């Protein structure tokens, strides 16, 4: 199937309490690979992925090398930011920044990415092009002029369509047991009276990986994405997923109601009614 | 400031089972800022030694934490998870319902 | 593995 290597980075500043904090974690899929946390005793890149614990002093040496002079990156751009936005040096501000690639089963690039926020907004992202920006604002405006002088873009896309899709396979044959195993949801639908009139058909879906899932319900066959509750996709905290999707309907209509799944743990889509 | 409040949820990782060890979870997210407060109950009282994941965010930019500990469930200990926020006026409590 | 290259705002 299809994969993803990403890394996610994110400083905080806290004025009067020290220096920034800075959190960075990599992801291969929905797995968690290595992550570095400033505040941590005694900071380093840490393995937390079975697959990734081969890799030698070297790997850990300059990855630890790399997320440090991030730190001191961000540190020095969140008073940059300070200057752009022209504001007072009082509160707590945030720079995020998230970058990698995504291939096909055949191992090619499909699409690459590097973007960063500040404050939670949009600040400035690499176009799909690999080549391009796109600038929120006449502050990132400043960073793009820098950038395109710097030719950032360049460099970035040499990473992407290399180095990050040659790691990507790497991992996915160490990890094979893992990354490449799909686990198909467990499911079921539980009914939950409300009153003498009315009852929730709650369908569930537990156990899957990766996160991605389509759960639905229907009506005589007619979607009802109006008059659905749909929970956000959560971690169950061994690798898993859980999500479910429900449905207020009249005593008796019961089985007028079919819930469907989709995930790509499964050949053939589901079709699950309410069982008394 | 834009900001965001947190979504939440509480939930086990199995399907409740009165005596047997499970895991109670709780996922906040969708916020911003990072900086949060998440403190899961028993029958009122504050858990010790809450574990949390590592700081990570959405392809929208917005914040997620899971917050756990092992339990085992019974049939007349109350579960939640509590939470405060900057957008918060004071903490929102979520009960755990083995039904959700 | 990650992209080493320094870029300053």
């Amino acid at each position: 199937g299809s994969h993803s290597m990403r890394y996610f980075h994110t400083s905080v500043s806290r004025p009067g309490r020290g220096e920034p904090r800075f959190i960075t974690v990599g992801y291969v899929d929905d797995t968690l690979f290595v992550r570095f946390d400033s505040d941590a005793a005694s900071p380093r890149e840490e393995p937390r992925a079975p697959w990734i614990e081969q890799e030698g002093p070297e790997y850990w040496d300059r990855e630890t090398q790399i997320c440090k002079a991030k730190a001191q990156t961000d540190r020095e751009d969140l008073r940059t930011l300070l200057r752009y936005y022209n504001q007072s040096e009082a509160g707590s501000h945030t720079l995020q920044n998230m970058y990698g690639c995504d291939v096909g089963p055949d191992g090619r690039l499909l699409r690459g990415y590097h973007q960063d926020a500040y404050d939670g907004k949009d600040y400035i992202a690499l176009n799909e092009d690999l080549s391009s920006w796109t600038a929120a604002d006449t502050a990132a405006q400043i960073t793009q002029r820098k950038w395109e002088a710097a030719r950032v873009a360049e460099q970035l896309r040499a990473y992407l369509e290399g180095e990050c899709v040659e790691w990507l396979r790497r991992y996915l044959e160490n990890g094979k047991e893992t990354l490449q195993r799909a686990d198909p949801p467990k499911t079921h639908v539980t009914h939950h009276p409300i009153s003498d009139h009315e009852a929730t058909l709650r369908c569930w879906a537990l156990g899957f990986y990766p996160a991605e899932i389509t759960l639905t319900w229907q009506r005589d066959g007619e979607d009802q994405t109006q008059d659905t509750e749909l929970v956000e996709t959560r971690p169950a905290g061994d690798r898993t997923f859980q999500k479910w999707a429900a449905v207020v309907v009249p005593s008796g209509e019961e089985q007028r109601y079919t819930c469907h799944v989709q995930h790509e743990g499964l050949p053939k889509p589901l079709t699950l009614r309410w069982e008394p | 400031m834009i900001q965001r409040t947190p979504k939440i949820q509480v939930y086990s990782r199995h399907p409740a089972e009165n005596g047997k060890s499970n895991f109670l979870n709780c996922y906040v997210s969708g916020f911003h800022p990072s900086d949060i407060e998440v403190d899961l109950l028993k029958n009122g009282e504050r858990i010790e030694k809450v574990e949390h994941s590592d700081l990570s965010f959405s392809k929208d930019w917005s914040f997620y934490l899971l917050y756990y500990t092992e339990f085992t469930p019974t049939e007349k200990d109350e579960y939640a998870c509590r939470v405060n926020h900057v957008t918060l006026s004071q903490p929102k409590i979520v009960k755990w319902d083995r039904d959700m | 593995g990650r992209f080493a290259a320094a870029i300053a705002k």
